[PDB]
């Protein structure tokens, strides 16, 4: 819910910069001369930055030394038809690259096999100026690399087509991460109104980074392979470590945990990594079921939780939820719901982006106003 | 060990620990090239079927090159 | 605007569960022995659920009994070229599946023809644990089925490639649905400020479901056929039927209609199923026009509505809107705008997610606060 | 008849009745298999062009199998 | 931040209307007779509107006069395999169009090369009822045209398959535009709390249009060429021109600039067209660096700005930002931060969508409340 | 010139002037047709391999047309 606090930045600024440096008079001939010998070479660009350069497809060689010599020599009628298919190969790639650039306005999100093959991508990763740990990580997760990289069509001139493949740089690796799931926490009185609801808004991913915590509010922009969380530092805030205290105690004086207040008595289900949170309010049907034995639990009104062990389905009203069957150990920290600490008549019925201290200050203000009489 | 998860009924929220980080701290650009040919676009007899097919393929290739040129 | 109230859930949890059970030592030989006879078979998985299994492509048979026998027998030169094309067929599917899984990180959001053909998809639908009406509905809208289903690449070992195609289940069918469109309702006083705006926030789809109403706030995540509304119960709240009273009268005591208050005097247009609502405030030009007659109506300040009969275009300021020219009957329920019922000095100048009763209670509180002096 | 619509000027809101439901109530998983072949490094005389084409296709197939194995 | 104020509208209403007009008795025969002579013709539809019509692929001619004569002559024995490939050509386009429509449920959001080739699209643009400037603009940026246009599958009958390609019009051209970037502006006192933050919410694009200003809050839904800004008037609000005064003076009485108040002391970076704004608060490390010389600036606490000349990278905490290397002139307007004009005790700690007059007036409210005691 | 940018430290905000407009403001529809053939079901001996390939291509074509008819 904290996506508006993030700063905005240009994602393809580096690739576009390399392109603008690639338009200089004599830079395409530089790259072509460098790749005249082999299919890959390090080239110092006119801006000073040294980039790796790949020749992934050679059509001038094939066209000018294998197809046109046999075609327009004498008796232009050709004797073998395997040349037609051999030319349909090695040319589909150019057509598909052209079409991908046409439909994606010249810069394509995840980098396809047509843009860059797995052998070429691994060869590019292995020859990068990074530590061996990042090389191993990138080589094992080539799919996440493709998802997190761009390909900007750069220039086409001097018989050469150029595009910049802008790959991620996984500088921070192997630090502990944790996901935070939240759900509305309301009172369970039978009255139609006067039912106050409180929720935590700091949901999303958190990772240790240089003594601080990189927090990602839009958890949708974070991929998970096995237990590794690939995130983008640009879609993130940077917070002190004390924010983690919000889990051991939400009233601690060090960090102020952002919350949200409302009066909407809505039953919901939030599926976590290993289990499910169920906020069952009103006359709604809340059910936990196993695939082979049917319904095994009926939820009482309030905020409850079940583990993914033995539970395969969570039903809330008409919504059906399949729980993640990932293995692990779950823990239930018993405690009294915080919502039982406030007065329903003095509680701020609506505040989108607030915190514990802010709500407490408004409560202090209203109580000081009331006490004067 | 492995992935663990704690559910706090106090604040109605769950935390899932045990994951590892791989953060995009930066970028690495790399120029990738495809060498093209300026084939002389004519002069053969369109009497054969194989030659007509090769000529159509050449039309496809040059139209691709032209489309790429129009991306500026 | 109520997209934040719904709970979050894992979409591919079922497919991921079926994958995790296929990684057990064995379980692949089970499927292989079951498919040893035919190309389709029901297999009891080690987790107990019995799943249907298809062998959509036989490459071991073709490669090892039709191509390699003729190749590595003697005289490796082949005499016919139709074998080359016959092998380009029946192999494009595997390559395309591999590439789709590589670019999409192993899970594709629309199920392509390469993953599952229409004949195979219809055969799978017809052998599903659903009623014949649901079978007919799925068979007539196979494209919407492909749009609402996933395909998770599962495992590749023991000379077998496996992926789980996770299809939608249309349990609720033929129940009446209705969409609710809303627009800001402001006052039309001549002052530049002090102009209060009120809006209904319950916009979206509503469908009868098990005596309750499944409500979908993000109507953009719902596809529409001729008059059939395909939605996902996971992107939905479950409400009592009395919410419908919010249409016949918004002040009824049974249900409390969620609203929103603001002070932003912005002219807007909301195009409905058959017609257009125009909230024309400020000094903005609001126009209703026919294709062949030009401007045919000028809107006065306030909230007005026009039918799609005779009106083909709605212009607000510089924005042009094409109205849906679909057949139907429109009705204009005359009534006084609700915004004229509140005092501008007691009106809550900003409240995102509120209701009628909440606004009335805050008015009572503020009036008691003012009266104390 | 089929579709109707009512506009309430009272609350500035429109309701569009007459539609029918098709709601995703659940899921149905289905395992789909492809029987593969383990080419054990073939070897034959590459004198024909069609044999070269078949070898290129075999290389494509083996590269596909290896790519599928590498996403694990 | 003002993306919620926009109205909703049907995007493909015009194409769907032309489709509903194509189902009338005789309209497809009309189009076929019009295209009987050439491959392009202007047709006056029964709806009054005159549309351009293209015959992009002729298979009936080829199949019925080049394939069926040779196939079913004596015993369908074929003598040459080049016929198979010649039929794989001229047929791939129909299959790809079918697949594109099947996966997208009949309406595709970017118009691909399969739907309409670049030659056909340019031929269609050049014969449109638009001025020569609009023709030149559309012809130079065909990729943006494809990105902002639809293709609605219309009808298939009378041996003809028809789909309507719904192209943009670009009515407003060459008028001056300007982008507005915003960043949080907080105080820099050393206390952990009591730190007020102010931000501008009117970020996004602005263009002059018919004496008014078309404002686009979702600047991500605007593509940018060299210096041309392609936006959609539907993703826009319409404001008076006086809004531009919010740049020359933010306390002017004519226009009221919408702002946002908070108390979140979070360091952020906002990259603009030619430089970067850095809001460095707390104990966060904020750095400006050149590619070849390393760190060249360390930011003090507050809101500062750097130009893209000499600065290639901005680091905030652990987040790295690459600056756009686009050519231009930057200017630094020195002035006192507005946040130093308010009392921290009277400042509204939370208001998402507010304005200068609203926040300033609420300050009067709270000050009158405090002074009464 | 061609582009300027001003940073107001007063309100911590930047303005980027010098751009030109291209606003949609409307739509232009255009009917695009593809002439199809309703070839009648053949009946001949599928003994040749090239004839089998042509039969497969005809099946692909008819199935595409059938999907398109069935897509309404
Ligand atoms: C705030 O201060 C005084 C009220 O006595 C007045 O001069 C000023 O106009 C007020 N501004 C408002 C109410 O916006």
């Amino acid at each position: 819910f904290l996506g508006f606090l993030l700063g905005v930045g240009s994602a393809i600024a580096s690739g576009v910069a390399v392109c603008k440096v690639l338009h200089l008079e004599g830079e395409v001939n530089k790259i072509k001369s460098a790749l005249l010998s082999t299919n890959k070479a390090v080239v110092s660009l006119s801006n000073g930055v040294s980039v790796l350069t790949f020749k992934v497809l050679d059509l001038k060689n094939y066209i000018d030394k294998q197809l046109l010599p046999i075609l327009n020599k004498q008796s232009c009628s050709i004797s073998n038809i395997e040349t037609v298919i051999e030319f349909q190969q090695k040319n589909n790639r150019l057509l598909e690259i052209t079409r991908e650039f046409s439909v994606n306005a010249g810069v394509t999100t995840p980098v396809s096999t047509y843009m860059l093959t797995n052998s070429e991508l691994l060869s590019l990763i292995n020859d990068m100026p990074i530590t061996n740990d990042q090389k191993k990580l990138m080589s094992n997760n080539v799919q996440i690399v493709r998802q997190q990289s761009y390909s900007i069509m750069c220039i086409i001139k001097e018989e050469v087509l150029a595009y910049v493949v802008q790959l991620p740089l996984y500088g921070v690796i192997d630090t502990p991460c944790w996901k935070l799931h939240t759900s509305p926490l309301c009172t369970t009185n039978t009255k139609e109104g006067s039912n106050i609801c409180l929720t935590r808004t700091d949901r999303g991913w958190y990772c240790d980074n240089a003594g601080s915590v990189s927090f990602f509010p839009q958890a949708e922009t974070c991929k998970v392979q096995s237990n590794r969380v690939f995130c983008d530092t640009m879609n993130s805030l940077t917070l002190p470590s004390e924010v983690n205290l919000c889990n051991v105690d939400i009233f601690n004086p060090k960090y102020d945990c952002k919350i949200m207040t409302s009066k909407t008595d809505v039953s919901s289900s939030v599926i976590t990594s290993l289990g499910a949170i169920v906020s069952c309010y009103g006359k709604t049907k809340c059910t936990a079921s196993n695939k082979n034995r049917g319904i095994i639990k009926t939820f009482s009104n309030g905020c409850d939780y079940v583990s993914n062990k033995g539970v395969d389905t969570v039903s809330v009203g008409n919504t059906l939820y399949y729980v993640n069957k990932q293995e692990g150990k779950s823990l239930y920290v018993k405690g009294e719901p915080i919502i039982n600490f406030y007065d329903p008549l003095v509680f701020p019925s609506d505040e989108f982006d607030a915190s514990i201290s802010q709500v407490n200050e408004k409560i202090n203000q209203s109580l000081a106003f009331i006490r004067k009489s | 060990q492995n992935i663990t998860e704690e559910f706090y009924q106090s604040t109605c929220s769950a935390v899932s620990k045990g994951y590892l980080s791989a953060l995009r701290t930066g970028w690495y650009t790399s120029v990738i090239t495809i060498e093209l040919s300026n084939i002389k676009e004519n002069k053969c007899n369109g009497t054969d079927a194989k030659v007509k097919l090769i000529k159509q393929e050449l039309d496809k290739y040059k139209n691709a090159v032209t489309e790429l040129q129009l991306l500026m």
